[PDB]
């Protein structure tokens, strides 16, 4: 993956989010 | 587990006729199916594999089609050598076979010749008496045989045996053996076997007095 | 051309081990799977197992607690072992080749080996006459025969006049009696007129007990 | 392209999730003997666009779904439930073969980057043994590099794309969960030779340079995300292990990695969450050969004497691609 929530999670670490297959990865 | 079901279970067909038999798997097996031919007393023989591909040497009158769960073996015009029991086989997994489809020769009704044989004196010395009733060269295979001792129907003390179809005249033969003790045999007088069959206008009875 | 020939002992008592072997002539065992298939009386074929290169056989589920299949590569033969046999293992056993993918169907086949499992002891057959009679002359055709009773195991062979009498002969399949011994009848139909001028003898041989009988069958 | 079969020397009686499925979906094979080689033949390859990868991905999904049933599944607010019995789980070798009218070309050049011309072509009928291993960060039970280590990417200069490393020397890893003893039944650990491992990097790093000039490389842990791709995850005996690799990625003894057994997992088969039953009792122990890694490179910053690499993965196609790169399907014409 859910890209929006992945993005919603990563910026709270200071980071952008993107999918790694079906998983959320922070950049 | 995958299960192979052949239909029909039993086919009777005349020479020259076309026949098509089917094999159904309980789950899909794509084209992983083969057909074998087996005659009584003999080993199976490969006919078709990959559903539709003939093994070298197999005559052109044979063909096969199908894929998935429904499969087909076809003979465009039967010759005498084709009558046999046919098995299908799943080529992978548990390598399970179908229950087999028996292909028998159809022919005209033929009444049985009936003969009765009393037990030999030699066998009576041993403590047992065998009475044999013979039905010779009849068709169809279905027949009823009843034993009678001093005019009284016997049950559960006789055994039957039937031959495979004769390779030439396509008739059957049958023996029925009534088994009694030595003591039992010598206390009765009349022994009779009664045969009912489609080729007879009425039941035929052969008998003797001890 | 390729031939599969089988050998091995076929008469066993319960709890013993069945051990059959199949030799291949005209081809090597290399790069081919080699398989066993059995057929209980009056039932369908059942796969036992297969193998190509030593170190990876494949067996049926219901038998893998009991079965060993192995290759003798120097003689181009392979064998089947079956431990703790019961009556339920009574069947005709076949060996068969199984070539590499996708030639997966079993082909060719051996002639099969008959395996009989029983506690019954070996016994030679008693031969009794089935005499022709005048209530047995069906329209100028008489019938006579021989009852071959109480022998074990299968099979027996029956001929008439040492193989000279062939027309009209019917040797029925053996039946297993409740005693555990086999029994069988052989009959023949002949001209009534010939009864007085032609001798009729059924010949029965059971090699396992070296029994040879020529019981002459005379009218009464 | 066309659809292929597969192959597996898997037993029919041995009831194990891989075998039972393998027995009802493959063939033993094969037509002997070897790969008929070509000479003075040039053929183009592309590991990143290879239809066999997509076909494999779909098959392994079917295996897991039929084999490892989660008790509960959550996707898009929708809940699915089914029986979830504990099972025995362990990899099996697999080959993929071509049908009647096609063939599988095999590139034999030792140093192959996955794209361009191959000068030592051949033609097998089926692929090498592939272990359908599902994992992140580390590739297990794979094939080894023929000579020295090799790296491959769709575009090395593009930081979003994963870098696939192929080792030439296996590093054995032993993970064990002791019979716990007042203890956490989910606490497990992994042991690997420190000395053995402090030489594998010493060879990968040399090759990680050269592409990026004389920059100095530093390894750091994952930057974040789902717990499954931040840690080294894999399936052992039906149980899900999660290993912290911080000590493994901190630029002559033993490395001890702490582990956790989890019952709640984010699916790789689909975007969603699934729950499996609690762990079985007794010792759970798996020995595997580490044969590769999946890396992503930290971009953004200039050549600050560092590019920095962190563990990645997630798209299991990358696991399949790492083994299937040297194959291609062709039409006879
Ligand atoms: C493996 O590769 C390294 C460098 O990448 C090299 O030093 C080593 O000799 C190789 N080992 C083998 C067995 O080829
Ligand atoms: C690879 O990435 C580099 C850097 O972003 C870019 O200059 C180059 O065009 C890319 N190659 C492609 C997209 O084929
Ligand atoms: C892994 O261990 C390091 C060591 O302190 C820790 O900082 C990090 O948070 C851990 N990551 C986990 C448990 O995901
Ligand atoms: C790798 O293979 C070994 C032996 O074949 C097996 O014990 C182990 O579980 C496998 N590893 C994985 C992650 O499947």
């Amino acid at each position: 993956x859910n890209l929006h929530f992945c993005q919603l999670r990563c910026k709270s670490l200071g980071l952008l989010g993107r999918c790694a297959x079906t998983y959320c990865a922070c950049v | 587990d995958i299960q192979m079901t052949q239909s029909p279970s039993f086919v009777s067909a005349s020479v020259g006729d076309r026949v098509t038999i089917t094999c159904r798997a309980s789950q899909g097996i794509s084209s992983y199916l083969a057909w074998y031919q087996q005659k009584p007393g003999k080993a199976p023989k490969l006919v078709i594999y990959a559903a539709s591909t003939l093994q070298s040497g197999v005559p052109s009158r044979f063909s096969g089609s199908g894929s998935g769960t429904e499969f087909t073996l076809t003979i465009s015009s039967l010759q005498p050598e084709d009558f046999a029991t046919y098995y299908c086989q799943h080529l992978i997994g548990l390598r399970s076979f179908g229950q087999g489809t028996k292909l028998e020769i159809k022919r005209t009704v033929a009444a049985p010749s009936v003969f009765i044989f009393p037990p030999s004196d030699e066998q009576l010395k041993s403590g047992t008496a065998s009475v044999v009733c013979l039905l010779n060269n009849f068709y169809p295979r279905e027949a009823k045989v009843q034993w009678k001792v001093d005019n009284a129907l016997q049950s559960g003390n006789s055994q039957e045996s039937v031959t495979e179809q004769d390779s030439k005249d396509s008739t059957y033969s049958l023996s029925s053996t009534l088994t009694l003790s030595k003591a039992d045999y010598e206390k009765h007088k009349v022994y009779a076997c009664e045969v009912t069959h489609q080729g007879l206008s009425s039941p035929v009875t052969k008998s003797f007095n001890r | 051309q390729v031939q599969l020939q089988q050998w091995g002992a076929g008469l066993l008592k319960p709890s013993e081990t069945l051990s059959l072997t199949c030799g291949v002539y005209g081809e090597s065992l290399s790069g081919h799977y080699w398989s066993w298939v059995r057929q209980p009386p009056g039932k369908r074929l059942e796969w036992i197992g297969e193998i190509k290169h030593n170190g990876s056989p494949n067996y049926h589920p219901s038998l893998k607690s009991r079965v060993t299949i192995s290759l003798d590569m120097s003689k181009n033969q392979f064998s089947l072992n079956l431990t703790s046999v019961t009556a339920a293992d009574t069947a005709v056993y076949f060996c068969a080749r199984r070539s590499n993918w996708p030639y997966l169907p079993f082909d060719p086949w051996g002639q099969g080996t008959l395996v009989t499992v029983s506690s019954a002891s070996t016994k030679g057959p008693s031969v009794f006459p089935l005499a022709p009679s005048s209530k047995s002359t069906s329209g100028g055709t008489a019938a006579l025969g021989c009852l071959v009773k109480d022998y074990f195991p299968e099979p027996v062979t029956v001929s008439w006049n040492s193989g000279a009498l062939t027309s009209g002969v019917h040797t029925f399949p053996a039946v297993l009696q409740s005693s555990g011994l086999y029994s069988l009848s052989s009959v023949v139909t002949v001209p009534s007129s010939s009864l007085g001028t032609q001798t009729y003898i059924c010949n029965v041989n059971h090699k396992p007990s070296n029994t040879k009988v020529d019981k002459k069958v005379e009218p009464k | 392209n066309t659809t292929l079969f597969c192959a597996s020397d898997a037993k029919a009686y041995d009831t194990e999730v891989h075998n039972v499925w393998a027995t009802h979906a493959c063939v033993p094979t094969d037509p002997s003997p070897q790969e008929l080689k070509m000479e003075n033949v040039t053929e183009e390859f592309n590991m990143w666009k290879n239809n066999m990868v997509e076909q494999m991905h779909t098959d392994i999904i079917s295996l897991w779904d039929q084999s490892l049933k989660p008790c509960v599944q959550l996707t898009g607010g929708s809940a699915l439930t089914q029986a979830c019995p504990k099972v025995t789980f362990e990899p099996i070798p697999i080959h993929y073969c071509a049908p009647a009218g096609y063939a599988i070309l095999k590139c034999n050049d030792k140093e192959f980057n996955g794209t361009g011309l191959c000068k030592n072509v051949s033609t097998v009928q089926c692929t090498h043994g592939i272990r359908p291993v599902v994992s992140t960060q580390l590739l297990l039970n794979g094939s080894l590099a023929e000579g020295k280590v090799m790296i491959r990417s769709e575009n090395i200069t593009n930081n979003v794309k994963n870098i696939i490393v192929q080792l030439n020397e296996s590093v054995t890893i032993n993970c064990t969960r002791p019979n716990n003893s007042g203890g956490d039944i989910r606490q497990a650990h992994c042991n690997v030779s420190g000395s053995q491992w402090n030489k594998t990097l010493h060879q990968v790093v040399e090759q990680l340079r050269k592409y990026w000039n004389n920059n100095t490389i530093i390894f750091n842990s994952s930057s974040g995300g789902d717990l499954e791709i931040t840690t080294h995850s894999f399936n052992c005996g039906g149980e899900f292990f999660y290993c912290n690799t911080s000590g493994l990625f901190n630029s002559n003894g033993t490395i001890t990695l702490p582990c956790r057994i989890k019952q709640i997992i984010n699916m790789w088969q689909r975007v969603g969450q699934a729950i499996y039953a609690p762990p079985i009792q007794g010792v759970i122990r798996c020995v595997s050969n580490i044969t590769g890694l999946i890396l992503t490179r930290d971009g953004g910053g200039n050549s600050n004497e560092n590019e920095t690499f962190r563990p990645g993965g997630g798209d299991m196609r990358d696991n399949w691609r790492s083994e299937l790169y040297k194959y291609k399907v062709v039409k006879i014409e």
